[PDB]
């Protein structure tokens, strides 16, 4: 990747995308970060919608494994089940040691920081949801902390039907109610969330309208299903 | 069933 | 390194990656299983199929995606833009070109000869015919002109056996023959053998459909017969 | 626009 120009590395990824080749699209992106430079919002959607579709393509598949293998309590499942799992453990380092080398930073403007520190929540949830044992208690602390220290930016910075802030919120939600054995406070915060943001939609701009909405209803869906 | 994250679509 | 692998451990992980989805595996896992050198059963044959097709299809619909905004680029002939589209149609292309000569060297050097009955080694050279068709689809030149005779042979082959040791209503033959028409019309320019063969293939099995269990999947494929000939006419 | 051939389905 380090032989091509920048520029070259986002239509390829754009080429990629088109053309429904995730794994390519990360690569393209993975190298069009190394170059050094910051991340326009449209290249942080190529980017987050690439590792996205190869990381979720590999949790689907460690479901259905994992399901088989419980069921069934020979070693062959077991034995595929942690192949895929060392995949998927592989892409979630390769994404959370782009976020520490090269993306999060305590410059660049808030939207930009609370993307990354998500992503970082994000990529570490995906690696709980694998996890036994002691490492499971120190991925989840780490989830936890990225998630609160974006959270304390997005209330400080970001209007409360901020999409980015939104999107946040909704997931730090779900790894309480997933992860962390949280009911209460995945309501809780799901609920305040969704209030706070009706409250304030009137400000948001016809730009982000459309996603805004779109998460608050997922705030919604998941507040039925969980009372 | 699960709960549902933020999807992976452009913003 | 399959090589030391029990072949059943091999055909259950195959199992177990076409529920999870993922093809790639499943495909390397039928090819260790090919690899122990004893004949497939039909499940096999559905499980190694079903793997390789999955993954060269997902190439050859990248690689159309592609070709197609190369040629756009190009005919809007901008003095800026076309490198970088042809260099990942160019990736995509070799990616595709290496499974399909894979699949190639396990019909070459395990399947087609070590088959023991008809009825197998007709699905053998139909997939022969199929996976060079996929070749000369990327295929340019004089290289073009080679593969779609290899394709060419392998499908005629394949034709004569099952005309003389299959009946009519099998789906092997049917799906046989639905590809070779497909070479026909798309591949070799031949849009009246194209017509031809599918109209006869069509009658033939409507002729002794009141003999089948069976019935669905013969009619399935004789459906795409009467849409190819509905859109050839 | 492109002929179908035989579909990628367990037999
Ligand atoms: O060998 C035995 C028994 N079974 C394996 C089968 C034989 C048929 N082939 S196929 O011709 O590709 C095909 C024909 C019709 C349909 I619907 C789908 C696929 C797949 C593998
Ligand atoms: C302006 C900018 O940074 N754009 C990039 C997107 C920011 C938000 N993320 S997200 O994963 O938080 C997300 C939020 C809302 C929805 I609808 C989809 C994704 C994606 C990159
Ligand atoms: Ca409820
Ligand atoms: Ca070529
Ligand atoms: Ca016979
Ligand atoms: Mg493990």
């Amino acid at each position: 990747m380090g032989s091509m120009e920048r520029a070259s590395l986002i239509q390829k990824a754009k080429l990629a995308e088109q053309a429904e080749r995730y794994e390519d699209m990360a690569a393209f992106m993975k190298g069009a970060v190394e170059k050094g430079e910051e991340l326009s919002c449209e290249e942080r959607n190529l980017l987050s919608v690439a590792y996205k579709n190869v990381v979720g393509g590999q949790r689907a598949a460690w479901r259905v494994l994992s399901s088989i293998e419980q069921k069934s309590n020979g070693p062959e499942v077991r034995e595929y089940r942690e192949k895929v799992e060392t995949e998927l453990q592989g892409v979630c380092d390769t994404v959370l040691g782009l976020l520490d080398s090269h993306l999060i930073k305590e410059a660049g403007d808030a939207e930009s920081r609370v993307f990354y520190l998500k992503m970082k929540g994000d990529y570490y949830r995906y690696l709980a949801e694998v996890a036994t044992g002691d490492d499971k208690k120190r991925i989840i602390d780490s989830a936890r902390s990225a998630y609160q220290e974006a959270m304390d930016i997005s209330k400080k910075e970001m209007p409360p039907t901020n999409p980015i802030r939104l999107g946040l919120a909704l997931n730090f939600s779900v790894f309480h109610y997933e992860i962390a054995n949280s009911p209460e406070e995945a309501i809780s915060l799901a609920k305040t969330t969704f209030d706070e943001a009706m409250a304030d939609l009137h400000t948001l701009s016809e730009d982000s309208y459309k996603d805004s909405t779109l998460i608050m209803q997922l705030l919604r869906d998941n507040l039925t299903l969980w009372t | 069933q699960r709960s549902t994250s933020t999807p992976n679509v452009h913003m």
